[PDB]
């Protein structure tokens, strides 16, 4: 299927014939493999307290584009990228990254 | 950026600014208090809450409403130690106007004498610029009421209704919406707006025990601090 | 990230090769700790116990701290 | 900068669809290119006379 | 051994920018944040002629930007934005887009599809909490 | 003592500080290995890992008492031949502002002083000479002071 | 992150180049689609304002420590699955505590568990919590210049 | 007029310079900070000369790994001596040619070998002839001073 | 104080003074102003704004008289302006007590700039952040001078200061001629102030003072409302 062989894709050549056996999608770079595979905490919005104003507001901007973009069609407006969790330490800012993951 | 010692003493920056004086503008906000001045057609209202943290503390030695002369009162925001030093200067130079000139000082001329002194503290580099604000009221002959505001930079101007303290940008935004619709202003119309602006910005709906009212009138030019009973009288009257 | 043994001709994965690393933390590995009797310490016996309460009982009583509902520091 | 003045005077006559050029076209052209941080002000260079 | 590598990139850039071939029918566009920082051999006319500044959008341009965003937005029938045009505390162009998004994200949240002219005020108060005024001193 | 960007210790420390900190609690639970990390200074630390979660069992080390130091000197003297007529009241009284390193250091020196004169025993005279050998009699008459 | 500036000891020139790479790639010429970014720090005072400008980081959010009911709620969460008898004066624990940290109220739930296992008790008593706070209160107050100044 | 009678005059009438008793110049440095007459005057003398013109920018000799960027230095001049009526032009000798720094700290000694080769080739072995070099860069306070004697 | 008295303005290694150049930066970012000298009188025009509808315009005045025939405006900052106004008020009195004659306009500017220069060399203080425009119609001929935070005087036909002053400088360079009348000068002064203004130009947004040979005269807002009809 030579139409898929886009100029800049990655393939696997034969050792002797040298012709193309199988094309390969991308690389992984096993350095950043380690930034993928780890468990957060199996936490369930119940290991966190006194923050439901901030939590629900944060979940609003993340969950809705990745679940239901039809609301954003009915408005028309494109959703924004992301948020910043600034705060004086120990408040529980790394605990949220457990929860959303 | 910072060149020389422009973060420390009152000299200029390469951007043509300075920094100590604009630090002093937000040296008021450590006081944690907001005061509102409203001038009507025949009156001038000053309203200011007070915070009483301790039960072991008097309800008499606290209120910032001071009396400069018999026809001029004021209110102070910012820190307290710098405020009372500012007031003794204003009491002192009001009396020298009498001894030198003979007649009672106008409320406008007093703000020049204060803002000149605050200028010099900005000006010579080896002294502190006294961060606290200043609001005056008073009745002038053939000019009606006036409201002024001295600043720690050293400038003043007249106003119609202007608050100071912590919350201005919500308080002045409300007063603009109140003034530009061109309503009447008599006496109790002026007092009720001075409460409800401070009521809606602070969002408290309080008991008549925190705020103090310092109105002056054309018919009675004496500076007068209202009783807590009659403060409660106005508050239930505007209440429907 | 694994250092597998590879045939020189077929290029086949057949070995595991236990995967060492930099020599610097190898130089940091200090084994064979001599047994020092706690009574060599004078006057600091409260801090000794509070340490032994902190670490050694999490090492021994692994299941006492799990059924109670807490986590050892 | 002589080229820049020639291009800006040419560009001013372009938008008017005109093959002619005035003395004023160059006067606004040099003033475009003469944009420096040592601003004129008359007070930078006269206090030091 | 690093500042020499940046320096040789500059010299390599300027040679094939303007050397002996003056390579025709190509155009070079650049867009940084600060131009008083870069090399004064770059800013010379005949190598870079258009010194285009992008200032902050003033008044009479907010009405242009508000018109274009809300041309695609299905907002309210009788809201006016004009009170939030003459405001001080200069506003960058991407802030307007954020205000329009923050309004709509508040508009979704109570299961609604249209504007009641209160979410715009929340979004405006939300985005403005920063450092502020000119202090009415030194004019 | 962070947020301070001042040369030269403004860049190379804070990451290694952080890569420590994000390793301790971090994202994944690290209930496999215990950290018993120790300093000799408290207030220079910034409150970043200084809170709970990380190191929370604050173990202060007090100054060793007269009774603690006299106990320590008795421990280090146990391995050697000592005459039993040694008062620990005199030892605890004369030892002031020492630690376990310095109480050991006198006990080594007082034995070697006894090695010089060739006796097989110890007395309070040896330790007083051992104490004076530590600082080597710090006394400079500044001569301004009457 | 941090702020751009002038001639700056060439090690720092790299990190600005690393930062300029990050500013371009996540929001630049190309369209970042179905991708969301969660940034989290403690010092948002001095950064690049081109990094904090909206469009790439739309809604920043502050997260405060004290509520006096959150510390009640944090306490109920961490002391959820612990064997006791219900004789727990939570209010006096809330009142006497300067915990200010859900990890600290996790630490308080750890300490009272440590005293309860002493003297052979499967249950946890309220006095263990009172010893748990005073160890926490002492451990914090033996410190100085513990500043907490953000933007 | 200086450039015409420092280049075309040693070529078209060498017997004049061989009659006084002094040797002919070969080294020309051009410098002007805003770039005024730094290429036009080069390209003009490259136009009406009827002589071979070689232009090499001072940014090309860097080549990826070691030695290769050094070997083509001498390979240029033997081509330059192959055609005796020729002039080599250098463009922006500012990076290669700055300063001999330390080796363990920064100031990597890799392009330094070429600067050693360039200075020791034209006058290290034999004083050659009919070879005129032209160097054009601004910033005459940051490049090395040993080739400036 | 103690006896420090050390000048905090010294020469750069280049050979320039640093703080005066920074004080000129504060003047350039101030309120715009214009002044035109037109063979029968001199017209001063400043540009006064108000951040709210809550301020009062009958209180703070920019055009300020000095003797009876000498006016004065500024373009820099506000509180420092009022200092050297009161200084110049007293400074014109010692002339009139001694000489019993109104002070010439050139004689003030020699004295005011001498106050301002000597102020910068002395210790412990910063320079002012105000530039001035002084005018007056003394002995037939009118006058128009300009000072600066360095303390140097000039003699303009028509200048401008504040924001966008170079734009107003080129505008007057084409607008001004050899001579006009006083009313034509007012019409071009509002024209050049309308260059960098904002949309509302009422009787309150500008503030204009003239100098007749009959004397100094400050314009009330009634005429400025009436003269702004078909302005520029
Ligand atoms: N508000 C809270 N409610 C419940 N638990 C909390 C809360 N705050 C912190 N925790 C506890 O803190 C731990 C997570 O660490 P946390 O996120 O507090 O560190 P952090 O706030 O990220 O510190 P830093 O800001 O210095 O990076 C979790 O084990 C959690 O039990
Ligand atoms: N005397 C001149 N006559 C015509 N054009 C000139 C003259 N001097 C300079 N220029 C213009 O200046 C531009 C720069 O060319 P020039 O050779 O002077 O410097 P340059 O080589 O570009 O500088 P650099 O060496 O930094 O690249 C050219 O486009 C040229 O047209």
């Amino acid at each position: 299927d030579k139409s898929k062989l886009k100029p800049g894709t990655r393939v696997a050549l034969d050792m002797t014939t040298l012709t193309i056996m199988r094309y390969l999608p991308r690389e992984v770079d096993p350095l950043v493999y380690n930034m993928s595979h780890e468990d957060p905490g199996n936490v369930s919005y119940s290991e966190i307290g006194g923050l439901s104003e901030q939590i629900r507001e944060l979940r609003e901007v993340i969950e809705l584009p990745l679940t239901n973009p039809e609301l954003f069609q009915r408005v028309g407006i494109i959703p924004p990228k992301g948020c910043l969790l600034y705060g004086p330490p120990g408040t529980g800012k790394t605990l949220l990254a457990r929860a959303v993951a | 950026s910072s060149a020389g010692f422009d973060r420390h003493i009152t000299i200029f920056s390469p951007e043509g600014r300075l920094y100590q004086v604009e630090y002093a503008f937000k040296a008021i906000n450590q006081g944690g208090l907001t005061s509102v001045a409203v001038r009507g057609k025949d009156c001038a209202v000053i309203v200011t809450q007070k915070k009483v943290p301790d039960k072991l503390l008097d309800s008499s030695t606290v209120t910032h409403l001071f009396k400069i002369t018999e026809n001029i009162g004021c209110v102070m925001t910012g820190m307290t130690a710098d405020s009372r030093s500012q007031v003794q200067r204003a009491r002192y130079e009001a009396a020298n106007w009498k001894y030198k000139y003979g007649y009672e000082i106008p409320v406008d001329m007093l703000c020049k004498r204060i803002a000149d002194i605050s200028q010099v503290y900005t000006q010579n580099a080896e002294m502190r610029p006294l961060g606290c604000c200043m609001i005056l009221i008073g009745i002038d002959e053939e000019q009606g009421p006036q409201v002024y505001k001295c600043d720690p930079a050293g400038y003043y101007c007249g106003f119609k209704a202007t608050a100071a303290g912590v919350k201005q940008t919500e308080s002045t935004s409300f007063l603009e919406k109140k003034v530009k619709k061109k309503f009447d202003w008599t006496f109790e119309q002026t007092v009720e707006t001075a409460i409800t602006c401070l009521s809606t910005v602070l969002s408290i709906d309080f008991k008549p025990s925190e705020i103090e009212v310092g109105v002056v009138t054309v018919e009675n030019p004496k500076f007068r601090i209202l009783t807590e009973a009659e403060i409660d009288a106005h508050l239930v009257a505007l209440a429907e | 990230g694994d250092l597998v043994g590879v045939n020189k001709d077929s290029y086949l994965i057949l070995e595991t090769l236990p995967t060492e690393y930099d020599s610097r933390v190898k130089a940091m590995e200090v084994d064979e700790r001599p047994t020092e009797q706690y009574s060599d310490i004078g006057g600091l016996d409260k801090q000794i116990q509070e340490l032994v309460e902190a670490i050694v009982l999490p090492m021994n009583h692994k299941e006492k701290f799990e059924n109670l509902g807490i986590q050892p520091p | 900068e002589v080229k820049g003045v020639c291009t800006e005077a040419g560009m001013y006559a372009l938008r008017e669809r005109r093959v002619h050029v005035t003395q004023e076209d160059f006067e606004m052209a040099v003033a475009k290119v003469m944009q420096k941080d040592s601003e004129k002000n008359m007070s930078i260079k006269k206090l030091w006379k | 051994g690093a500042d020499r590598e940046v320096q040789r990139i500059l010299l390599e850039l300027l040679n094939q920018m303007d050397g002996f071939d003056q390579n025709v029918n190509v155009k070079v566009i650049m867009a940084t944040n600060r131009a008083d920082t870069l090399d004064p051999a770059l800013l010379r006319p005949g190598r870079l002629d258009r010194k285009i500044e992008f200032p902050l959008p003033d008044r009479r341009q907010k009405r242009l930007i508000f018109s274009t965003i809300t041309s695609k937005m299905n907002l309210s029938e009788e809201v006016d934005l004009e009170d939030y045009v003459a405001r001080p505390d200069k506003i960058s162009g991407a802030d307007i887009n954020s205000i329009c998004q923050e309004s709509g994200m508040l508009a979704v949240r109570e299961n609604r599809y249209i504007v009641l002219a209160k979410d715009f005020e929340k979004a405006y108060k939300t985005v403005i909490k920063k450092d502020e005024q000119e202090h009415e001193f030194y004019k | 003592k962070r947020f301070d960007s001042e040369k030269a210790g403004d860049r190379e420390v804070q990451r290694t500080m952080l890569e420590l900190l994000n390793q301790l609690d971090g994202f994944q639970p690290n209930t496999q290995v215990k950290v018993i990390a120790a300093t000799n200074r408290v207030d220079i630390l910034d409150p970043a890992l200084l809170r709970s979660g990380r190191l929370d069992r604050k173990i202060e080390f007090p100054m060793p008492n007269e009774e603690a130091r006299a106990r320590i000197m008795q421990i280090h003297s146990r391995k050697m031949n000592v005459s039993p007529d040694v008062n620990y009241e005199e030892l605890a009284r004369c030892t002031d502002d020492f630690n376990g390193a310095q109480c050991k250091a006198v006990c080594v020196e007082a034995g070697m002083i006894a090695l010089r004169r060739g006796a097989t025993e110890l007395t309070h005279e040896d330790y007083m000479e051992g104490i004076l050998e530590v600082q080597a009699k710090k006394k400079a008459n500044l001569q301004y002071y009457a | 992150g941090g702020r751009r500036f002038s001639e700056g000891t060439s090690a720092d020139r790299e990190i600005q180049r690393t930062l300029m790479e990050l500013l371009n790639q996540m929001d630049g010429f190309d369209t970042l689609h179905r991708v969301k970014m969660i940034m989290a720090t403690n010092r948002p005072d001095t950064l690049d304002p081109a990094l904090l400008r909206p469009g790439r980081l739309d809604r920043k959010i502050h997260i405060d420590l004290p509520n006096e009911q959150a510390r009640l709620d944090i306490l109920k969460i961490h002391a959820g699955p612990i064997t006791k008898h219900g004789e727990i004066d939570y209010e006096a624990i809330v009142k006497l505590s300067d915990g200010f940290n859900g990890a600290d109220l996790r630490n308080v739930c750890t300490e009272a568990g440590m005293f309860a296992i002493r003297a052979d008790h499967d249950f946890v008593v309220q006095e263990d919590f009172m010893k748990a706070v005073r160890k926490v209160a002492d451990s914090k107050k033996l410190e100085s210049k513990l500043d907490y100044k953000p933007v | 007029k200086e450039i015409k009678e420092v280049i075309e005059l040693p070529v078209k009438h060498p017997e004049l310079f061989e009659a006084l008793g002094i040797a002919q110049p070969k080294g020309v440095l051009l410098y002007g900070p805003p770039g005024t007459g730094k290429t036009l005057l080069a390209r003009a003398v490259a136009h009406h000369t009827d002589c071979t013109f070689i232009r090499v920018s001072g940014s090309e000799l860097v080549q990826k790994f070691i030695g290769e960027g050094a070997r083509m230095v001498r390979e240029l001049f033997v081509m330059a001596r192959e055609h005796a009526p020729s002039i080599i032009f250098m463009d922006e000798i500012d990076s290669i040619g700055s300063s001999r720094l330390e080796g363990g700290s920064g100031g990597d000694s890799e392009v330094q070998r070429t600067m050693l080769e360039l200075l020791n080739q034209l006058d290290g072995f034999e004083a050659t002839k009919n070879i005129k070099v032209i160097m054009a860069t601004n910033r005459i306070d940051i490049l090395d001073s040993a080739l400036l004697r | 104080e103690r006896g420090y008295s050390f000048s905090l303005t010294t020469f750069s290694p280049s050979g320039k003074l640093v703080q005066i150049e920074y004080a000129l930066a504060a003047v350039a970012g101030g309120a715009p102003s214009v002044g035109i000298k037109a063979a029968n009188g001199v017209v001063l025009a400043t540009e006064k704004k108000q951040k709210s509808i809550l301020y009062d315009e009958r209180s703070v005045h920019k055009v300020e008289p000095i003797t009876k025939h000498i006016g004065l405006v500024y373009s820099g900052m506000g509180p420092d302006y009022r200092v050297l106004v009161h200084r110049a008020r007293k400074l014109a009195q010692q002339y009139y007590l001694v000489y019993q004659e109104p002070i010439p306009t050139a004689q003030l500017v020699q004295r005011v700039a001498s106050v301002m220069q000597e102020y910068t060399q002395s210790g412990g203080v910063r320079p002012f952040g105000v530039s001035l425009l002084i005018c007056g119609w003394n002995e037939g001929r009118p006058y128009l001078f300009q000072s600066d935070p360095s303390g140097a005087y000039f003699a303009w036909k028509a200048t401008a200061m504040g924001k966008n002053y170079v734009n107003g400088k080129t505008f007057l360079e084409k607008r001004y001629n050899e001579d006009l009348e006083l009313e034509d000068a007012i019409h071009t002064a509002i024209l050049t102030l309308k260059e960098s203004f904002e949309g509302q130009m009422t009787e309150d947004n500008i503030e204009v003072g003239i100098c007749n040979e009959a004397g100094f005269r400050r314009l009330t807002p009634t005429e400025v409302k009436d003269y702004l009809a078909a302005i520029a």
